[PDB]
């Protein structure tokens, strides 16, 4: 059931990865922010068991829909529960089920025998539209004091190899009141039923730092200064 | 621009907490009872002091 | 002084005080489900203590009062008056059964088994213990062992973790490898209630509530109805717990479709969105300043 | 009354003796008393009513 290959590169984050602290409206301001964020200029992953860390920023730039869910866990066994995101052409489910997963689990396409044995013991289920919609999908995951935060962007790029330079905020989408540890993950592929295929995204880490956001008029960030980067960028955030 | 960054300061300050549960008074008014809030009422009138 | 002097001088300020109050509140009408975490004839022990959380209903607290002459009530982060009309984001209830005598030992601040083994509160818990007798349910003639308590543990446990690994207790580095006896010893013993049994030792239905503050939008709340919207007017504004007084006006803003509050350079509110109808509202503070009086010399 | 000192503080006797009913320390914790320093110490015991 084994037909994965997965070759890794390193390449540079640049200036991505900026997302809205919080749910309050602010306009013509410069705010300092003290959260957890992608670092500017940082090695990145690049992919043709991951740890989870304190926060993940995954990106992707396929048309071809084969990218759709992911798995969350500690052990990744039946005996600990495990956050579950299947989504397909119609809706999102999410589960906490103590599912007994596989080695490789992929979706059949539907069967999710080959994810895992069967379904167990478990109280969370949540259904909504769903999350996806030459283009750019981010996504930033963490998980603080309980609370499992999502948030994405999808913005149109051109013929490009690396991610491109620029700004571009990301929004929230989710809040799950889960509490439960995260230390390892997963991402699921949609093989036909056995071709083989291959699939790249990018994966970076998330650090606490400082940072300083600028707000236009109409209250999008349009620029952010890390303020440990280098010594202008110190001399920056001390003047505002 | 001393005089307008010195009423800048002033009206920053009035956020702080000085070591209290909360930096607002309609929140602690709310919340607790007449005989416990003058324990933090205190702090933050001496520091806005 | 008797006499006064020729010019002006300052005395006092004014302000304007506001005409009447605005509450509003979302048109949620589900009940929360505090009836069912009680009376449910079924008690988790002490140390594998049940933990359920309550959001998105409507919070009544008729049914805390009727349902029995409580023991025990003791709140610390707010006064037990002040709870029908706060707002919250998510309710933590805990159930379980304690002896009569160690209800005092569930506290901030406080030692005991109970305390370092079971189950302890963070320095700054924000909620409300509540305790009733249960001698007729849960207290057979012959005696109910189904419940048990801990008694050994290598160290303190830590606030809001729930303990449930079962082993033999070791109090040294003497293999016992399972068995019970020397240097091993089990950490765990049942209750033993009787009816015979008088105040002190009896069991007792222990209910904790932790409330969470400033977290995100309030969703548990809103036992008093809404009113009506006015404008252009000093008026006192409770949106969905947020309190304040001035001015409401209409809103230009291009509010994002998450984000709910505004804020200037100086960090106050000066904008807000209508729960029930999706509208951005300009809030703006309401007239005041000195007072001078100009007066020739009294001669 | 005793007094003790000039000899190697350990307290692992008092772990192992026995499960102490109450432990209450007041002018420090007791979790940090394996590293601190003393001059004299001043022992007193006797038995009271529970
Ligand atoms: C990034 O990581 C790789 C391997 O982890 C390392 O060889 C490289 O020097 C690092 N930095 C850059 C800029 O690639
Ligand atoms: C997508 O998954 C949901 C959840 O199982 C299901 O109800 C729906 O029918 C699926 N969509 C399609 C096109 O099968
Ligand atoms: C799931 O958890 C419950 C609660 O402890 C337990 O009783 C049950 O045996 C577990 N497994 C299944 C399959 O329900
Ligand atoms: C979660 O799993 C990790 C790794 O197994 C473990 O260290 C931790 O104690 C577990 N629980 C929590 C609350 O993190
Ligand atoms: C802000 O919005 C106004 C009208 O809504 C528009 O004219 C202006 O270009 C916008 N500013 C931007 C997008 O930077
Ligand atoms: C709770 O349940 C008991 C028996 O299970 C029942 O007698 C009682 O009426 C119920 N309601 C209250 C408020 O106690």
């Amino acid at each position: 059931v084994n037909l994965i290959t997965r070759t890794q590169s390193y390449t540079n984050s640049f200036t991505r990865g900026v997302y809205y602290p919080d749910k309050v409206f602010r306009s013509s301001v410069l705010h300092s922010t003290q959260d957890l964020f992608l670092p500017f200029f940082s090695n990145v992953t690049w992919f043709h068991a991951l740890p989870f860390n304190d926060g993940v920023y995954f990106a992707s730039t396929e048309k071809s829909n084969i990218i759709r869910g992911w798995i969350f866990g500690t052990t990744l066994d039946s005996k600990t529960q495990s956050l579950l995101i299947v989504n397909n052409a119609t809706n999102v489910v999410i589960k906490v089920c103590e599912f007994q997963f596989c080695n490789d689990p992929f979706l059949d396409v539907e069967s999710e025998f080959r994810v895992y044995s069967s379904a167990n013991n478990c109280t969370f289920e949540y259904v909504s539209q769903p999350f996806l919609m030459k283009n750019l999908r981010e996504f930033v995951f963490k998980n603080i004091d309980g609370y499992f935060k999502i948030y994405s962007k999808h913005t149109p790029i051109n013929l490009e190899r690396d991610l491109p330079q620029g700004f571009s905020a990301l929004e929230p989408l989710v809040d799950l009141p889960i509490g439960i540890n995260i230390t390892r993950f997963q991402t699921l592929l949609a093989l036909h039923r056995w071709t083989a295929g291959a699939a790249a995204y990018y994966v970076g880490y998330l650090q606490p730092r400082t940072f300083l956001l600028k707000y236009n008029e109409n209250g999008t960030i349009t620029d952010a200064v890390d303020c440990a980067l280098d010594p202008l960028s110190e001399t920056k955030c001390t003047l505002k | 621009n001393h005089n307008a960054q010195a009423l800048n300061t002033l009206v920053k300050q009035l956020s702080s907490k000085f070591g209290a549960i909360s930096s607002v008074l309609n929140d602690i008014l709310s919340r607790l009872d007449p005989p416990e809030a003058e324990v933090q009422i205190d702090r933050l009138i001496t520091g806005r002091l | 002084s008797f006499t006064v002097e020729k010019g002006i001088y300052q005395t006092s300020n004014f302000r304007v005080q506001p005409t009447e109050s605005i509450v509003r509140f979302p048109n949620i009408t589900n009940l929360c489900p505090f009836h069912e975490v009680f009376n449910a004839t079924t008690f988790a022990s002490v140390y594998a203590w049940n933990r359920k959380r309550i959001s998105n209903c409507v919070a009544d607290y008729s049914v805390i009062y009727n349902f029995a002459p409580f023991f025990a009530f003791k709140c610390y982060g707010v006064s037990p008056t002040k709870l029908n009309d706060l707002c919250f984001t998510n309710v933590y209830a805990d159930s379980f059964v304690i002896r009569g005598n160690e209800v005092s030992q569930i506290a901030p601040g406080q030692t005991g088994n109970i305390a370092d083994y079971n189950y302890k509160l963070p320095d700054d818990f924000t909620g409300c213990v509540i305790a009733w007798n249960s001698n007729k349910l849960d207290s057979k003639p012959s005696g109910n062992y189904n419940y048990l308590y801990r008694l050994f543990r290598k160290s303190k446990l830590k606030p809001f973790e729930r303990d449930i690994s079962t082993e033999i207790y070791q109090a040294g580095n003497k293999p016992c490898n399972g068995v019970a006896g020397p240097n091993c010893y089990s950490p765990l013993q049942s209750y033993g209630f009787r009816p015979t049994y008088g105040v002190g030792h009896q069991p007792y239905r222990v209910v904790v509530l932790s409330f969470e503050l400033l977290h995100a939008p309030a969703t548990v709340c809103g036992p008093k109805k809404s009113t009506n919207l006015v404008k252009n007017k000093c008026v006192n504004f409770n949106f969905n717990g947020l309190t304040g007084t001035g001015v409401l006006t209409e809103s230009n803003k291009k509010f994002l479709p998450f984000q709910q509050f505004g804020r200037d350079i100086a960090d106050t509110t000066d904008a807000v969105r209508d729960p029930q109808t999706l509208e951005i509202l300009d809030i703006t503070p309401c007239s005041f300043g000195g007072v001078s009086v100009i007066t020739p010399g009294t001669n």
